[PDB]
RNA sequence: UUGACAUUAUUGUCAGGUGGGGAGUAAAGUUACCACAGGGAUAAUGGCUUGUGGCAGUCAAGCGUUCAGCGACAUUGCUCGGCUCUUCCUAUCAUACCGAAGCAGAAUUCGGUAA
């Protein structure tokens, strides 16, 4: 109950682990930006 | 293009020597004068948080430098750290 | 006058006339010139493990030149290794030393300290101590308590208690009827020609507080014995000779006593009819150019009540 | 912060027990300097009994250190043996090992012991038990795992590993 | 367990620190080193290629709602080698010609045609 669950939502998650990484790397460069 | 028995818990991620740098140039901007000073220590590298432990100087990476500065030019492509103090 | 001669001081070594006023009180002409011609690597051998005379010869194996130091004491060497891990020594200054010279240890008995973050003295007194008794480590740095424990561990003392707290509650916690020590507490510290910091980020109200903060020190150290020892690595008045007077004034129970060896000056005489100097002229000084050893001071008293 | 509880004396002995057989009962027999045991947040310490008892008086959160740092137990409940044991087990190993002169860096920097060091190991070393290194000077160098037996370790390619690094002196160079 | 109090040494009281041991109103998360196993899809000229850098500032063809931003060229601060016969390209060492250079002659340097 839990395998193919995480295999039919394997590229989902990596797609939203890889916005929320290039969310929080943009919002980093915008809050050093903001200076 | 990093900083640097030191390393602990990594893996066969060894980095060559050749890829560290001890020395970034440095300028302030309120002053017209630019003085080439030894890199201290990484304070936050973008783009990954192993990126800071390994202490990589990736553009954007925060800085502090022996008197906080980020490099804002890539080291990987040209062999030079450019710095602007904060 | 020609303040020139001070000038040219401030203009080579850029450093703040603010603080360089203080090193020019009837002394020689170019004494503050003369202390920065100073601002030597010495290793402590550990007698725990191995004697020094057998680190004399050991470490020549790979060519290391070394030489002894003064004339204090021979356990330590003048000129990441195995033998640096192995605890047979450690790598601390000639300075660091006065402060244990002076604190003599006895077998059986308690140490209490109350700000060895570098961990070389409460090791050196274990060795004198031979790993008997019981001594105490505090530091008000949590970060550098590692740098405690490492080196406790390295060198084997087996006989070191390592706490984090404020020192002025130490009394109230044990209050232990034993010797105290105490070390570098100073803000116009003395080793500065390492401490480069020193030449320009300094303030009156450093002066103000933190020589405010060791005079209570002293007050609660005598309050947690039971020869009480003072140090400081610093020539400035304002950390020596002049913060022990409030704890000599506030408290009788403590009586000045000979602070260590023949090395070292003593205080001034006077100022015509200007300035004068306390009785403290028993307490002994140190500089970076007349001796090998930084900047230091000593002090040893005995609590008689 | 309190007493071992018996319980977990029996683990830390079991632990101690690969490196040290049933001798381990001389550390704490002597009577000379009575020592006890003390555990801090999963983290247990070889301290004297003495000493030990004076060390109450300093809450627990403030505490950091105290005597000689054994071990510490787990998150699963299993026990693990830091360098800073070595001290002591140097008094009561039961069996040994050695590194080259010239071939000690590469332990310190935490690889496995290679055959290409020969020499007379303890003989009747088993298979897997512990071993400790020293140099020329009867100086601990580490612990770990053995990794063949004396009779086939030296019956070997100068390349086989013959005992498994698990801890060493090196850790004190950070 | 530290300090004070009183007794032919010594035993009790007080004060203070500590106190998942006991009395009454311990474990779960965290971790981008997470390591060992489980599993998802990659990774095997779109005319590519070359001689003049990086970050920082003025100088500014013109665009920024009028032009709220950007921005060429010089300028500034430190900074697996090594064998063999043949064919072919020019980004040519020599032979041929020409121009420039304090080219007195000699010799030399660059550039252009030139395989």
């Amino acid at each position: 109950r839990r395998q193919r669950q995480l295999k039919k939502f394997g590229k989902q998650v990596q797609n939203a682990t890889l916005q929320k990484r290039q969310l929080e790397k943009r919002e980093t460069l915008e809050k050093i930006k903001s200076l | 293009h990093t900083f640097v028995r030191r390393p602990v818990k990594m893996e066969r991620i060894i980095r060559p020597s050749a890829l560290r740098q001890k020395k970034a140039n440095v300028t302030h901007p309120e002053l017209g004068v630019t003085v080439f000073l030894p890199i201290l220590a990484v304070k936050k590298n973008p783009q990954s948080p192993m990126y800071t432990q390994l202490g990589v100087l990736t553009k954007g990476t925060i800085i502090e430098v022996n008197v906080y500065a980020q490099v804002t030019n890539e080291p990987d492509r040209d062999g030079c750290v450019n710095a602007v103090l904060l | 006058y020609v303040d020139r001669l001070l000038k040219d001081i401030c203009e080579y070594f850029g450093y703040t006339p603010f603080l360089a006023e203080k090193l020019f009180n009837l002394f020689s002409p170019a004494e503050a010139m003369e202390f920065f011609e100073a601002n030597p690597i010495t290793i402590r051998t550990n007698t725990l493990k191995t004697r020094r005379r057998d680190l004399a010869q050991t470490l020549v194996n790979r060519g290391v030149n070394l030489q002894p130091i003064g004339s204090w004491t021979k356990v330590g060497l003048q000129i990441a290794t195995p033998e640096y891990l192995a605890g047979h020594y450690i790598l601390q200054a000639a300075s660091s030393f006065l402060p244990v010279i002076a604190l003599d240890p006895h077998e059986n008995e308690r140490i209490l300290d109350m700000a060895a973050a570098p961990g070389g003295k409460t090791t050196y007194i274990s060795a004198m101590m031979k790993n008997t008794g019981c001594v105490f480590a505090n530091d008000a740095n949590k970060s550098r308590t590692k740098s405690l424990i490492a080196n406790i561990h390295r060198l084997g003392c087996t006989n070191t208690i390592v706490c984090n707290y404020d020192a002025r509650e130490f009394p109230k916690v044990i209050g232990g009827f034993d010797r105290i020590l105490l070390d570098a507490p100073c803000s116009g510290t003395g080793v500065i020609g390492k401490d480069q910091s020193v030449k320009v980020s300094r303030t009156e109200k450093d002066f103000i507080q933190i020589p405010h903060l060791q005079k209570q020190l002293l007050l609660s150290a005598i309050d947690s014995v039971g020869v009480i020892v003072y140090s400081t690595c610093s020539v400035a008045v304002e950390e020596d000779e002049a913060v022990i007077d409030y704890a000599l004034r506030k408290r009788p129970n403590v009586k000045l006593v000979d602070t260590g060896l023949a090395i070292g000056k003593e205080a001034f005489t006077s100022y015509r009819g200007k300035k004068f100097h306390p009785s403290v002229k028993l307490a002994r000084r140190y500089y970076p150019h007349t001796y090998n050893v930084d900047g230091f001071f000593v002090a040893k008293f005995q609590k008689i009540g | 912060m309190r007493q071992l509880t018996e319980e977990e004396t029996k683990v830390v002995f079991e632990k101690l027990a690969g490196y040290i057989g049933r001798n381990i009962s001389f550390l704490v027999d002597n009577k000379e300097l009575p020592h006890v045991f003390r555990l801090q947040k999963d983290r247990v310490y070889y301290v004297p009994d003495h000493v030990a008892k004076l060390a109450t008086s300093v809450a627990r959160p403030n505490l950091m250190s105290l005597g000689i740092c054994l071990g510490k137990f787990t998150k699963t409940g299993k026990f693990r043996l830091h360098i800073t044991s070595l001290t002591v087990l140097a008094k009561h190993a039961k069996y040994k090992i050695w590194i080259k002169p010239n071939g000690e860096m590469p332990f310190l920097y935490g690889n496995h012991v290679l055959k290409a060091h020969v020499g007379k190991m303890s003989d009747d070393i088993p298979e897997h038990a512990g071993v400790i290194v020293f140099a020329m000077n009867d100086v601990p160098l580490g612990f770990g795992v053995s990794a063949k037996s004396t009779s086939e370790s030296r019956n070997m390619q100068p390349t086989g590993i013959v005992a498994f690094r698990q801890a060493d002196i090196g850790e004190y160079l950070r």
